[PDB]
């Protein structure tokens, strides 16, 4: 299955999304129990445009592995794309509970809180993101400025 | 009417030609490393400085390579065909492109030595890197260099002049005269000439040469 | 004679002449690049005769007697994709790619086999 | 004498192309039938 | 040193 996964990735980087999905489905068929492969297939499917099927594969992955940071990250990204911030909020709170030391999680949590509207939550999370990491602070500065 | 307007757009004449008062002389680039300037610092990387010992030259040779490769850039020196004017059966152009100061390439033949750089696909060169060693190779030092440009051996045309006085380091030449909008050169055919060396030399070495162009998982 | 009757688009007599050739050489000398040609030609006639099981068994025999043969593996993949044995088909195609990476029809055959397998 | 190596039949490109086209229309046959059904 | 001038 590793080399089918590699063929799928090689097709994906060249833009042939349907071919990448074709490789990735076989890669699943070999090893049904997986998480990263499921996520890659859901990404290819949403690249094609099948958002509902990507969601179904994603929830299958999360049911199979309840503790999977990347899977939940992809759930949150897709829900943000789909304007489902109501449950995206719980996805991000669970994710930041999983990873407390990652500044990227704090950035997304604060951005979602600002989008939904909690000013205090947004400013607190963005200040925490500032404190943790100054490398990506340029975006964090703008995120504070727009919230303020 | 669409046909008529596009034809004017492809070939503007009255709008383009301002006065047609070109000076037609070849522009000459100054390479001296005793004067400090912002423009010279852009083209001269190693920095302005007795003659350093060869090991110091080797040390600065590596630091120049590292600095040039430090920036976001893509090297395609090995993505092209090379054909010098003549060999000497001791060192082909491989040791010139080996990124090693100790080894080098030498031609042997007619005085106007030619170095051909043919490309397979349309590559957009932005920075051309060349290394000189005036104190290390004073006998075979390149004194005057003329760089051409073109899409084929047929349509080779003059691009720039380069006069050598004292340059013991890497030389960077980004191209801006040809296209101000792109700040890069677009050609498939590049050739170099070395019509005469220092102190009336005969042959010429080439220590280094490089070409620069711009652009969760299971193992 | 079997080869020429095959080339003349008259398969039935080519088949019987190749069967006679095989039965004459069946008892003696399985090796020595003669039975290989006999079996390969007979399997080609059968695959052009639209009967596939006997062609498959003959091709398997010649594969056993000689493994390094890209064309044999492409023919095996052709026969297996004609039937619904997709796993054997794809295995023989990837092997054929292994013996010869730059095969023209093999790439399209692999693509077709994989899309059919995914849709199955 | 020296025996001449017997000629070997070759799997042409044309027939395999014909078969892959036939297979393509074969799978295209029931895809509309599935939608019909 | 070679490179003898005329």
């Amino acid at each position: 299955y590793n080399a089918y996964y590699g063929l799928g990735t090689s097709a994906m980087k060249l833009g042939q999304y349907e071919e990448a999905l074709l490789y990735f489905e076989k890669a699943r068929s070999i090893n049904p129990v997986n998480v990263v492969l499921i996520c890659c297939c859901g990404g290819s499917l949403e690249k094609l445009g099948y958002k509902e099927k990507a969601l179904q594969y994603y929830e299958l992955a999360c049911h199979l592995q309840p503790t999977s940071s990347l899977s939940k990250y992809k759930m949150g990204q897709l829900l943000y794309s789909m304007t489902r911030y109501n449950v995206a909020l719980q996805t991000f709170e669970e994710l930041v509970k999983l990873v407390p030391d990652d500044a990227t999680a704090h950035y997304l949590l604060g951005q979602t809180y600002r989008i939904v509207g909690r000013k205090k939550d947004a400013i607190k999370e963005l200040t925490v993101a500032m404190n943790l990491d100054p490398k990506g602070n340029q975006v964090i500065i703008d995120e504070l400025q727009k919230c303020h | 009417i669409g046909i008529n307007k596009v034809l004017d757009h492809l070939a503007p004449s009255e709008l383009i030609k301002p006065v047609k008062s070109c000076h037609n002389k070849p522009s000459v680039l100054v390479l001296d490393d005793r004067i400090v300037d912002a423009a010279t610092k852009d083209l001269y990387v190693n920095g302005f400085q007795q003659n350093p010992t060869p090991e110091n030259l080797q040390h600065m040779f590596h630091q120049g390579i590292e600095i040039l490769d430090s920036a976001r850039m893509i090297n395609v020196t090995h993505l092209a065909l090379w054909k010098p004017s003549s060999f000497k059966l001791g060192n082909p152009v491989d040791f010139a492109l080996d990124d090693n100061y100790d080894t080098f390439w030498q031609s042997d033949g007619g005085q106007p030595h030619q170095l051909d750089i043919m490309f397979s696909k349309r590559m957009d060169i932005c920075v051309m890197a060349i290394f000189f060693s005036m104190i290390a190779d004073e006998s075979y030092a390149p004194s005057l260099v003329k760089v051409y440009a073109g899409h084929s051996p047929s349509d080779a045309r003059f691009y720039k002049m380069l006069e050598v006085r004292n340059v013991n380091g890497w030389v960077a030449l980004r191209f801006l005269d040809n296209r101000e909008d792109d700040q890069l050169l677009k050609c498939q055919f590049i050739r170099l000439l070395f019509p005469v060396n220092h102190e009336n030399g005969k042959d010429t070495h080439l220590r280094g040469i490089r070409l620069y162009v711009p652009s969760a998982i299971l193992r | 004679m079997g080869v020429m009757y095959f080339k003349k688009n008259e398969f039935v007599k080519a088949k019987k002449y190749l069967k006679k050739a095989l039965e004459v050489v069946k008892d003696l000398d399985p090796s020595s690049r003669t039975t290989i040609s006999i079996q390969l030609n007979l399997g080609h006639t059968y695959r052009k005769l639209n009967e596939n099981e006997i062609a498959i068994k003959c091709f398997r025999c010649v594969l056993e007697k000689n493994d390094k043969n890209s064309e044999i593996h492409c023919s095996l993949g052709y026969l297996y994709l004609k039937t619904k044995k997709l796993q054997k088909a794809i295995d023989h195609l990837h092997k054929s790619l292994y013996l010869k990476p730059n095969n023209s029809s093999a790439t399209a055959l692999l693509k077709n086999a994989l899309e059919l397998n995914v849709t199955l | 004498m020296i025996r001449r190596a017997p000629t070997t039949l070759q799997l042409s490109h044309d027939d395999v192309t014909s078969l892959i086209d036939d297979l393509n229309e074969q799978k295209l046959k029931q895809q509309l039938n599935i939608e019909k059904t | 040193l070679s490179d003898i001038t005329n």
